[PDB]
């Protein structure tokens, strides 16, 4: 548990207003709605969200790819094995505060509720 | 502090964690030597298409 | 332009032993053998590297739009407007010394060389 | 346009004799073959800006 | 499409070692080398080739401008709206074989490799 | 002499109202106002018309040395022993009518009188 990557979880459950998790699994779970959302530190000091969506095709995809003014719009690709759809962000830690992760994971939200 | 995104902590998923750390061999090693590099002066075209794209998307 | 994105331009022509132009709009353009790969400051703070793509392949669903553990690994979008397919990466102004703007190029190429 | 040319014939100087059989030497033969070539699809800018050229001129 | 520009075409990308394009909107182009080459039928019964230069320097009364025994040499001109430096030849569709069409093209190109 | 070229002369001068040559002179001469057109068989087969500006400017020469819808609009070049620019057209003579003939040196004349 690297020291950067626990005050991102600490700064984002004060964000949602939950408790901060005591055990340090390394990779989180959030529930929000119907969106399984999963906080990881991918690579060090990466703070990295990703969700998975229903359905295999997509033709509202590579327009999601493309990059916009927002750096946390997240990316839609698909599983390596199987082939579920996966939306995911990621931000450095390094230059994070409380405000631009709770920023990261309503944009993932955001963009689990447009797609499709 | 409060409100925003409404959501609550719940277990994670053993494939998910799998996912959450998935590793891909590291490409292109000295390919920017090999292929070499030069400043380039586009269309105008490309220019003003990239302008559009930057300033669009 | 902003000093931070002319320092970091400046140590990527430094390592590519090109010299470094004075004050070009913004995007720059580098002809990495047969790659025309454009570099932006999109958003503030950040260097977007991106190249366009003529037909093979998917764009819709790929694995080069799965994240990996480089941030640096790009993505393949498409322009609605134009219907133009690209791929793209960013890296935080802050967060870029020369070998990884190097590196952020060299991967761009390097996914440009995958798809043919 | 105007077809109404008003000329005389006469004779023609050295200098124009020899400029109307200038030589050069055969440039760039053989390099179809070492550079090869492919199909290119280029910028839909480009393609653009090809039928907006063609079409002005 | 005019059947002496479509037995042209096929004439030539038959001397380039290419399969044979359909007809469909025929301005076409070719990726000879570093050199992105343009074919048209321009105007009637004339095949035209031309490709675009980037310099702006030494474009104007040239030698290259100069005529010789060879009508293929191409002609350095600008475009007046987009400021393109192209060069080009031109040459009657009526009185083509695949060797005069190979010789337009490769006289394009050599042009093109000799002017930087 | 060749029979395409005599006839083409012939054609030419029947058209001028002036009597036809005869087979000495291998490039002809027409003194047409102040513009000394010089015809020639450049290379064989190949009408070539040019007229050696007096010295008007050199910034005229890129946008008439692109191509347009007439295969007779005179290119300007320079010889790059003299300095002097040169005016130019061509065309091969299989077939040309009289007044594609006449058309050709009118363009070489109208050309000569625009430029500067």
């Amino acid at each position: 548990m690297n020291p950067l990557y626990r005050a991102a979880i600490h700064q984002l459950f004060l964000a949602l207003d939950l408790p901060t998790p005591n055990d340090e699994e390394s990779v989180l779970s959030l529930q929000v709605g119907p969106h399984l959302c999963h906080l990881a530190e991918h690579p060090t000091d990466h703070l990295l969200m990703f969700t998975r969506l229903e359905g295999q095709g997509d033709a509202t995809a590579n327009e999601q790819n493309l990059f916009s003014q927002d750096p946390c719009k997240p990316i839609l690709g698909r599983d390596p094995e199987s082939g579920e759809r996966l939306l995911w962000n990621r931000q450095p830690l390094q230059l994070l505060d409380r405000a631009q992760i709770h920023h990261q994971l309503e944009q993932l939200v955001a963009a689990a509720e447009e797609l499709r | 502090r409060l409100g925003e995104v409404e959501a609550r902590q719940v277990a994670t998923p053993r494939e998910a964690q799998q996912l959450a750390q998935r590793q891909e061999a590291p490409k292109g090693e000295g390919l920017l030597s090999r292929l070499g590099a030069a400043l380039a002066r586009p269309f105008v075209a490309i220019i003003e298409w990239l302008g559009k794209l930057l300033g669009s998307r």
